């Protein structure tokens, strides 16, 4: 669920608000590594800050 | 604008780093010392029906500074009580909420006021005396402590 | 004070509220202890930045 | 109309569902932030004998919204404070009573 | 204000209250520490939705 949320809602918003507009992109294994090794939460604010 | 928290032992430069950050970016500065702040009526205000009523620290700080994007240092955020008498740590959930603080509502001003352009920097000695919904809104930057070199 | 309400800012809802409050203030006798509290409020609304 | 409480851990989208549910049903929306509120005169008002009296947050919220069926979010209802002096959680019993 | 009272809403036990209060307000001196209370109360009655 966190991986689907980060693909559909969180990563496009952080991309749009930074000025990068198709210049940078993450894979799915990258999102899974950010979730599993950089976060201990139940929500999605820490994932959004990463 | 970001909402940071700087956490570290005493004597490392946390309080003095806020004024340097605000001076390097050519932006206005103001301090609010939250140590020992005990009642909720200093974050929000009172209704304008009591006789000596006036807004809280944030609207007064935004009046002192003339602009809508200052740097505001919220000093000693972990030394803020939640006892019997007052709970200002639950009134801070409205101020530091990164998605909803464009409609902050004071009790004196009956209108929503936009606090989404202000650069908040808060300082603490340890993270363990901060409420868990309030810690989850802030981004941690850890200041470790110096070596001999 | 009406000129000051017109100049700085402000959003349309709070401007409509302030103009209704000023129209209330214009038709009550001055020095009343409610004309004071309806005047300090308009000073605070025109002195914060928008 | 329903009366709901949404319970969960901090980062889950509880507050964010208010505007989504209100936008989905074409209804008006308003938000009242509780939490640390200690004054009972925020829920009700004062008796208009007093000198700057005006009604509580609920009548003000119904006046901002134009209609009689809005969606009203009451945010952080577990963070009100109740003791010998200051008890707004006892005035909320009259606004959330499902038949009174 | 008379037209506003007998157009929007309102229940009869509130409408009788409101018309009685307006009939008091039509006798007071235009002024007044006691006319502004009545007019503010009638504005809150006519602006809330029924
Ligand atoms: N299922 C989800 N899909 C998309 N975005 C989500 C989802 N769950 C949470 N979010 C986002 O996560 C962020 C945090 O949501 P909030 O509702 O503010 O959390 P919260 O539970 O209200 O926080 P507190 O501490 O309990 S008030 C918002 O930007 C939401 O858009």
């Amino acid at each position: 669920e966190k991986q689907a949320i980060a693909r559909q809602y969180l990563w496009p918003k952080q991309v749009r608000e930074s000025g990068m507009e198709g210049r940078i992109e993450v894979t799915d294994a990258a999102i899974l590594r950010v979730i599993s090794e950089y976060t201990r939460e139940a929500g999605v604010r820490g994932l959004e800050r990463e | 604008a970001p909402i940071l928290v700087l956490v570290g032992p005493p004597g490392v430069g946390k309080t003095s780093l806020g004024r340097s950050i605000a001076r390097s970016m050519n932006r206005k500065f103001h301090r609010i010392s939250l140590g020992g702040v005990r009642d909720e009526a200093e974050i929000r205000g009172h209704r304008r029906t009591y006789i000596g009523a006036m807004p809280g620290k944030l609207i007064h700080a935004m009046k002192q500074v003339g602009v809508i994007n200052p740097v505001i240092l919220l000093d000693e955020i972990d030394k803020m009580s939640s006892d019997w008498r007052g709970d200002p740590a639950s009134a801070m959930l409205e101020v530091l909420d990164p998605e909803q603080n464009n409609t902050f509502t004071d009790h004196y001003l009956d209108v929503p006021y936009d606090l989404s352009k202000v650069f908040f920097i808060t300082t603490a000695n340890t993270l363990q005396t901060i409420p868990r919904p309030l810690l989850d809104r802030m981004e941690v930057i850890e200041i470790p402590g110096y070596t001999n070199m | 004070l009406r000129k000051k309400i017109e100049e700085v800012g402000m959003p349309e809802a709070v401007k409509t509220k302030a103009l209704k409050e000023l129209d209330r203030l214009e038709r009550m006798q001055q020095g009343s202890p409610e004309a004071t509290v309806a005047r300090t409020y308009l000073d605070w609304l025109t002195e914060v930045p928008w």
